[PDB]
DNA sequence: ATCGGATGTATATATCTGACACGTGCCTGGAGACTAGGGAGTAATCCCCTTGGCGGTTAAAACGCGGGGGACAGCGCGTACGTGCGTTTAAGCGGTGCTAGAGCTGTCTACGACCAATTGAGCGGCCTCGGCACCGGGATTCTCGATGGCGGCCGCGTATAGGGTCCCCGGAGGACAGT
DNA sequence: GACTGTCCTCCGGGGACCCTATACGCGGCCGCCATCGAGAATCCCGGTGCCGAGGCCGCTCAATTGGTCGTAGACAGCTCTAGCACCGCTTAAACGCACGTACGCGCTGTCCCCCGCGTTTTAACCGCCAAGGGGATTACTCCCTAGTCTCCAGGCACGTGTCAGATATATACATCCGAT
């Protein structure tokens, strides 16, 4: 019987064995359940998901084809709740969201 | 559909 | 001749650098003061390329984070020119 | 006829005092007209 | 939703008279209370009372509407000395102990209309507004009423009060009842819950003598004015009979002269400029 | 009692009547201008008859004495209708006002006890 | 020697989203650290809630909570309804 | 090496402040900005000196960097 | 058990809280101008001769050809204002007279005859309102109900909302019928303004030219397709339907309010 | 129509004058009185912030009773550990 | 009649110097469960709960303020207003 | 032979054996290593130390017998490093420390 | 039975100041500084363990967590005490 | 700067309670002692990459000289915030009674740990080319100060106007001369 | 000498062009709007040119399967704490209102200091060459710690007594504020 990845028998992309070891090789609990990796993958498949689509959105919107690191700042501080979740985060090369303030400005 | 933003500004 | 008035270079240059994303500081006095500080713990260490540039990262956005502090201290006390007293509050308000 | 003549003349009286009252109601009129107008005039302006 | 569509019949009966559109927009703030006249209207049994033993035979007519006036004034006057007639409507006052107060009643500010007639100079006629129908100029005067049928009517509206238990003769709206301050039946409703008590004043004397009396004072200035203005119109209204007067009184001398062929003095049958 | 409940409540019960005495004063003076028109259309014709009197005398009869007559009548009536409907405006703006004057009166003299 | 990395699936799921956009080396070792950020916040936070009820098991319900505490609005619910579709799929088959 | 604080000049201080949005900076700002980076590399270089110990090298790699900025609170991306 | 006001004999809908000796009568007679409830036809026909009203009493604001409109406080007309309260309880079942009417305003849309202004419609609102509701409570009469006026009413509520330089929704537990027909207006309003602007609009500038609150416009949006997502962004959609519906709006030509007839400015309340 | 009572607002008990005591022991001098309704907006906020955090352990654990654990629990979730209830 | 401030001052010290809750228990507690309802009908409180969180707002706030009285004190004014709260409450990260 | 507690054998207060079951019970390595709880124990007992001195002592100024909170709160805050260590710590009933704006005063 | 640190917290405060008593609610902020520092060390511990890929916690990962933690002086005096206990047991 | 009046706050004392301090019996968590495997210490190795030098190019830091404009002090008005007092409200306390549900215990199954045998996905190394960076020329509409101009208040008389001002106008009476 | 009529000189009063009002003709200036030219705003089109990203290809080793075994945990039943809820009395505290001042705020004037720009000077940057420390690797081998099984006394629950401090009361001292 061939074997078919848990990843496909879940429809994901990530890998749900890797997570799995992880987790085993984690010091987290001493038992590991088994639709507990499967989650936690779909979770994370998911962020990544929506974090390179405003990336894209963004490169889009400045004319380029490869995502570079100022495109995921804009698309991160752009919104909202990714920006609170990401709060006490610093992207390397990512600059700054352009933005004067209005007494300043003549 | 599976992402957020139905309808914003 | 012909001069700009005074702080239209200024919003140039802010325009400018909130466009741009590379580091402002230079690389190498960035690095002899790395090395300065880290004398004062143990004698002859090495440093990782990729440590100093991590470093100067950190400190740039550090900084920028403070600077946008500051120019809010002083604007709510309606002033355009920040002082040190501006840096010092924003410093306390954090918990610094 | 003398009837008709007594007639005549109740009318001819009657209608002399209603001459003569329209007279007088025209005047208390233009009076009444002046007094508002100074009225109006102290109790707004004044 | 369930229908509405039903259409009645009596409704030109109930529904007559004209009203006319004013080119301005209409500029009104006077209650429902102020356009209805008596406040007591007759009902079946009141109406058949009245033509079966007071209207039947009689000389002297009373009418409906001096009827309501009784009855209002009754009503009016029995809750001023009683209050609490509900508490026991078998003690209500006789006809005679509760006439003194019938005397001295104020009933649709009566007083006023009759001392407003006679500053106009007009109490001649009537002080007539908009907010009055023109049916009840005729009425007799309250005092007339009370001396000729007040026992009368005063005794079978004392029969129906008891009837009512000290109440309204009109079905009233529930109210709320003190004991409980949240009623379960929908039925209690229009209560006190949106009404807010105010806090009293012990110690204000400056406002009533600072802007109450020269409110006053403008009041008095702006009827003074109105009072000026309304006898210039009587005087207006006065010379516009005679103007009548004078046309039907020359068109018949001239018919009258005529028949007679009498000739000059026509300077009367004639206006004269001055 | 409460002074500052009567104030408020006089100025309260005041303050749309100025803007009523405003319409009603101009609808009467929009209706002593339809009496002045009046005037001018029966003076005409009065005129007519008082010039046809003073040039030859009452006995002969106006060609159109009658039909004279009766439009004469027809306009003095229609401006007695005007002048009715003046004199009931003004008559309602003197209720409003003397009844607001009492009330201010009865009030003053109620927190006057 | 073998130094493994997210690069592959983020590569896939950029496929799968954008399928004409690149990405740079950069962007990517941002992607992976950020992968790497988020399962040490999620785990630990499963390890504590295990801890407070005196589990020894790391379930999905652990993994659900985690990520109601951690995910913000929206965010928490659509990972939420993500991960249990993605459970229900993996125990039907 | 003593006084290479002096390398961090005036046009970069005030580069950062334009990049920070700063319009107007007064002449005192710029002793302040060198104390308070001072005090930061001090406190960020400590930790990273400590890994570098505890795993009994001589040499100061990125990941220390990365964890001393984990234990700060500033958590940095784009280094593994 | 029925009712008659007016010439309309009309068969109510839901209990109101009335005199249960009305509840004991087969008929109930309502004046069509104080709107004063009989049970007894002796004491109407009384109330007839002796009633002078013929018109709201209240100031009137606005006066068109066909209608007029006139706003009334509750405190100060508050028997009356009990009285339409009252009869509009019986035909909404969620009506509540658990308060009295003192803090209401009344704008109540009547039409003109030679009897005098005969109320057709009116809505409600709150003098001081938490929630910026615009209406309260909007009654139509069922003999006058899918006439359009209901719309010529929405129409004025938010004319008054543009004149109150405010944005302004119904109260959000509407009715089936007041939500279908809220629907409607908005259908018709959002697309008349798409139609004729022919340019990008901010959202906020569609909320600023209709009164119309933003939440409103999404949910709308939401209801209907007129946006999509296309292109990495969201725009302006111009489909067939759209364009359809458009053109049998142009061709029914509904009655429509004028705001140049309105003669009123917002009142100031302590 | 008015149709629940729910929306009866407890954030008004917050009465002006402990507003003004918090202000004394955090040494505030002078009052503006805009401040009152800003000091109930933020406290709400941080109140919302955290019950909901309690009440995410408590369903988790699957009990009815919120615990004084889980609020500390939250807190530690917020950086504001709290020390005299327990763990 | 004290000038206005000696009052105040006598009110710091006062309160500086006891460390007793200043909210009514009620109230708060009231506040509590109609925060509460908005999550899961029915919750049940431990008392300790309660004050736990009492003790945590009312800490909270006392920071908040006295970051407040800085930024009042920056602008030079000695009045508290809306705007010190949230330039607080920004430089924060709230 | 009777048994000498660990306790005992390192000159300490604190549980040496209760320490090392809950590294043991706390999921935080495979192993542990046999002087890392007395080190572990030793640093708690001389961090109770300092802080029940400088509570004492603040006690004492307060001319009481028994420390209440207030004196833990007046101990912590007054000692810098404390301070530092606890910045982020509330303590109930604890209170404030007194100070008062220059400015404020007249 | 509830276990906490209440017997120890007691003689350590009758070794600095043996005529001082302590409030209930004071030995429970003291239990609870007690739990945290606790959790905070052997947290930093099993970082550094983790990071250097070993399975074994041994008492050089304690000092260096404290070291971390701990500002100056105070870090400075817990390794001396750390230091001088470790070499007393491994005498016994 | 000096002094007295009035209020708060610290100080001395006495009483009364409950929470802190201490005692006991118990058990279960820690101390002994033993084994076996493998994590970790150690040695020895390779070569990467870190450090450290030279030397040319030139961007950028440093320096200096205006001067405009923003920080700062003063000052004058008024609102609004603090203070005080009397009225009003509900928080607080205590007391009673109920039951949801936290907590515990005893079941026993299902699931996860574990190991061995299997193999393909994913890693490291290896190309290959076009997306993107650079190096030019080019290039409309957007700001900003500048002054020219249609037309309004005011200088500043002028054409007309209520009216000070007195030499002449009107008819009627007295003296020289005539009918 | 008396009476009728015509010339000339004197009381009473119309008047005529007037003393400096009066109001606008007819502009100065001035005032803000009406264009209106100069710099400028980086941006843009197009080669072109490389090197990083992406695709291929072995080759493991980590992921899969298929068993087995043991216990964590799911579940049912049961106890009883404590959370909730209502009643009723006390009074501390909140609330409302009236009053006055001192603080915020706007505005005006001063000046010194930071921006802009031009010129000089440094030294960062880069490309290149070179050594060798030490990070990374592998291969061995010890001994330390997990796991077990036994043993018993430290620490917990749980009772028990009394004194530190809360509370109350009476009092002297410190602090604010008005008066001189
Ligand atoms: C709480 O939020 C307070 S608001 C609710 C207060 N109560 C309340 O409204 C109940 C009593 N009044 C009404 O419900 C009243 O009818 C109104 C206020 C809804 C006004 O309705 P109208 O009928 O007068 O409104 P129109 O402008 O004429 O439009 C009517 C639309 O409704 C459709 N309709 C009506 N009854 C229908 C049935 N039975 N079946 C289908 N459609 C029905 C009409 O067709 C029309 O639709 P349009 O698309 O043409 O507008």
């Amino acid at each position: 019987a061939k074997a078919k990845t848990r990843s496909s028998r879940a429809g994901l992309q990530f890998p749900v064995g890797r997570v799995h070891r992880l987790l085993r090789k984690g010091n987290y609990a001493e038992r590991v359940g088994a639709g507990a990796p499967v989650y936690l993958a779909a979770v994370l498949e998911y962020l990544t998901a929506e974090i390179l689509e405003l990336a894209g959105n963004a490169a889009r919107d400045n004319k380029k084809t490869r995502i570079i690191p100022r495109h995921l700042q804009l698309a991160v501080r752009n919104d909202e709740e990714l920006n609170k979740l990401l709060g006490r985060v610093t992207i390397a090369q990512g600059g700054v969201l352009p933005n004067i303030q209005s007494v300043l400005l003549p | 559909f599976r992402h957020r933003k139905i309808s914003v500004k | 001749p012909h001069r700009y008035r005074p702080g239209t270079v200024a919003l140039r240059e802010i325009r400018r650098y909130q466009k741009s994303t590379e580091l402002l500081i230079r690389k190498l006095p960035f690095q002899r003061l790395v090395r300065e500080i880290a004398q004062d713990f143990k004698t002859d260490l090495r440093f990782q390329s990729s440590a100093v540039m991590a470093l100067q990262e950190a400190s740039e956005a550090y900084l920028v984070a403070l600077f946008e502090d500051t120019n809010l201290c002083a604007i709510h006390a309606k002033r355009v020119t920040i002082m040190p007293k501006d840096i010092q509050l924003a410093r306390r308000i954090r918990g610094e | 006829m003398t009837d008709e003549l007594k007639s005549y003349e109740a009318l001819k009286a009657e209608l002399k005092k209603s001459l003569q009252d329209r007279r007088e109601q025209e005047d208390t009129f233009d009076n009444l007209q002046q007094e508002i107008y100074d009225k109006e005039t102290e109790y707004f302006s004044h | 939703t369930p229908d509405a569509s039903m259409t009645w019949n009596e409704y030109d009966k109930f529904y007559t008279g004209s009203f006319q559109e004013t080119t301005s927009y209409i500029k009104f703030s006077a209650t429902v209370e102020d356009c209805c006249g008596t406040n007591y209207n007759m009902d079946e049994r009141d109406e058949t009372f009245l033509n079966e033993q007071v209207n039947k035979g009689s000389s002297d007519i009373l009418t409906e509407d001096e009827f309501e006036i009784l009855c209002s004034s009754f009503e009016h006057a029995i809750h001023e000395r009683q209050p609490f007639l509900s508490m026991d409507p078998e003690s209500i006052l006789s006809f005679e102990e509760l006439k003194p107060t019938l005397i001295k009643s104020d009933m649709a500010d009566f007083n006023l209309r009759n001392q407003l007639n006679h500053e106009i100079n007009s109490h001649k006629t009537h002080f007539i507004t908009q907010f009055d129908p023109v049916s009840q100029m005729n009425t007799r005067p309250l005092i007339q009423l009370i001396e000729k049928f007040g026992s009368k009517i005063y005794d079978y509206w004392r029969e129906r009060k008891i009837e009512v238990n000290g109440y309204e003769i009109f079905p009233q709206l529930k109210f709320e009842r003190p004991g409980e301050k949240e009623e379960i039946d929908p039925y209690v409703c229009f209560r006190r819950r949106e009404v807010r008590h105010p806090r009293k004043t012990r110690r204000i004397d400056i406002l009533n003598s600072q802007r109450l009396r020269a409110l006053h004072q403008e009041l008095k200035n702006a009827k003074d004015l109105a009072l000026l203005v309304a006898k210039r119109e009587n005087v207006s209204l006065n010379w516009i009979n005679d103007e009548l007067k004078i046309f039907d009184q020359r068109v018949k001398i001239k018919n009258l002269k005529r028949s007679l062929n009498i000739s000059g003095e026509d300077d009367d049958l004639i206006n004269h400029k001055r | 009692m409460d002074p500052s409940l009567v104030l408020e409540q006089t100025i309260q019960d005041v303050s749309n009547l100025p803007s009523e005495f405003r319409y009603l004063l101009e609808e009467i003076g929009s209706n002593d201008l339809k009496l002045i028109e009046e005037k001018k259309k029966y003076e005409q014709k009065e005129s007519q008859i008082h010039k046809f009197i003073r040039q030859q005398g009452s006995i002969p009869k106006h060609p159109q004495e009658d039909g004279l007559d009766k439009e004469i009548k027809e306009s003095l009536l229609k401006c007695q209708s005007l002048q009715r409907e003046k004199c009931v405006l003004a008559n309602t703006a003197l209720f409003l006002i003397a009844r607001h004057l009492n009330k201010l009166e009865k009030n003053i003299a109620l927190l006057e006890e | 020697s073998r130094k493994e990395s997210y690069a592959i699936y983020v590569y896939k799921v950029l496929k799968q989203v954008h399928p004409d956009t690149g990405i740079s080396s950069k962007a990517m070792s941002i992607m992976n650290s950020f992968v790497n950020d988020v399962f040490e916040r999620i785990a630990g936070e499963a390890s504590r809630l295990a801890h407070y009820n005196k589990r020894s098991t790391i379930t999905s319900r652990e993994i659900q909570t985690a990520v109601r505490l951690l995910l913000p609005g929206e965010l928490a619910k659509h990972a939420v309804s993500e991960g249990t579709k993605a459970v229900t799929k993996y125990t039907s088959a | 090496l003593r006084d290479n604080i002096q390398g961090i000049t005036k046009p970069a201080i005030r580069r950062l402040a334009r990049r920070g949005g700063v319009k107007r900076i007064s002449g005192l700002i710029y002793e302040e900005t060198r104390g308070v980076l001072k005090v930061f590399l001090e406190n960020v270089i400590r930790d990273a000196v400590t890994y570098t110990e505890h795993a009994k090298r001589k040499t100061v790699t990125a990941m220390d960097v990365v964890y001393a900025l984990k234990r700060q609170g500033r958590t940095l991306y784009g280094f593994g | 058990n029925r009712i008659i006001m007016g010439k309309y004999e009309i068969e109510p809908w839901y209990f109101s809280p009335y005199p249960i000796e009305l509840t004991d009568e087969d008929f109930i007679y309502i004046d069509d101008f104080t709107l004063q409830y009989f049970g007894s036809k002796k004491q109407y026909e009384r109330y007839r001769k002796k009633c002078t009203l013929r018109h709201p009493p209240g100031n009137e604001i606005y006066r068109d050809d066909y209608v007029s409109f006139f706003e009334i406080d509750g405190r100060k007309q508050r028997t009356w204002c009990r009285n339409l309260c009252l009869l509009s309880k019986l035909f909404l079942d969620h009506k509540t007279l658990y308060y009295d009417v003192d803090p209401f305003l009344f704008y109540c849309m009547t039409r003109r005859d030679e009897l005098g202004h005969h109320l057709v419609g009116y809505f409600s609102k709150e003098k001081e309102s938490a929630d910026g509701y615009n209406v309260a409570c909007i009654l139509t009469l069922p003999q006058y109900q899918r006439m359009g006026y209901g719309k010529l009413l929405i129409e004025f509520s938010y004319e008054l909302s543009k004149k109150e330089n405010k944005v302004g929704s119904p109260e959000k537990p509407l009715s089936d019928l007041g939500l279908l027909s809220y629907r409607a207006y908005w259908s018709d309003t959002l697309i008349t303004l798409l139609v004729e602007h022919q340019k990008e609009i901010t959202i906020d500038e569609i909320s600023s030219m209709t009164s119309m609150t933003t939440t409103d416009i999404l949910h709308t949006a939401k209801t209907l397709n007129i946006l999509r997502y296309y292109k990495g962004q969201h725009i302006i959609f111009l489909n067939e339907d759209i364009l359809d519906r458009y053109n049998r709006l142009k061709a029914k030509k509904r009655r429509t309010i004028d705001p140049n007839r309105l003669i009123w400015k917002p009142p100031v309340f302590t």
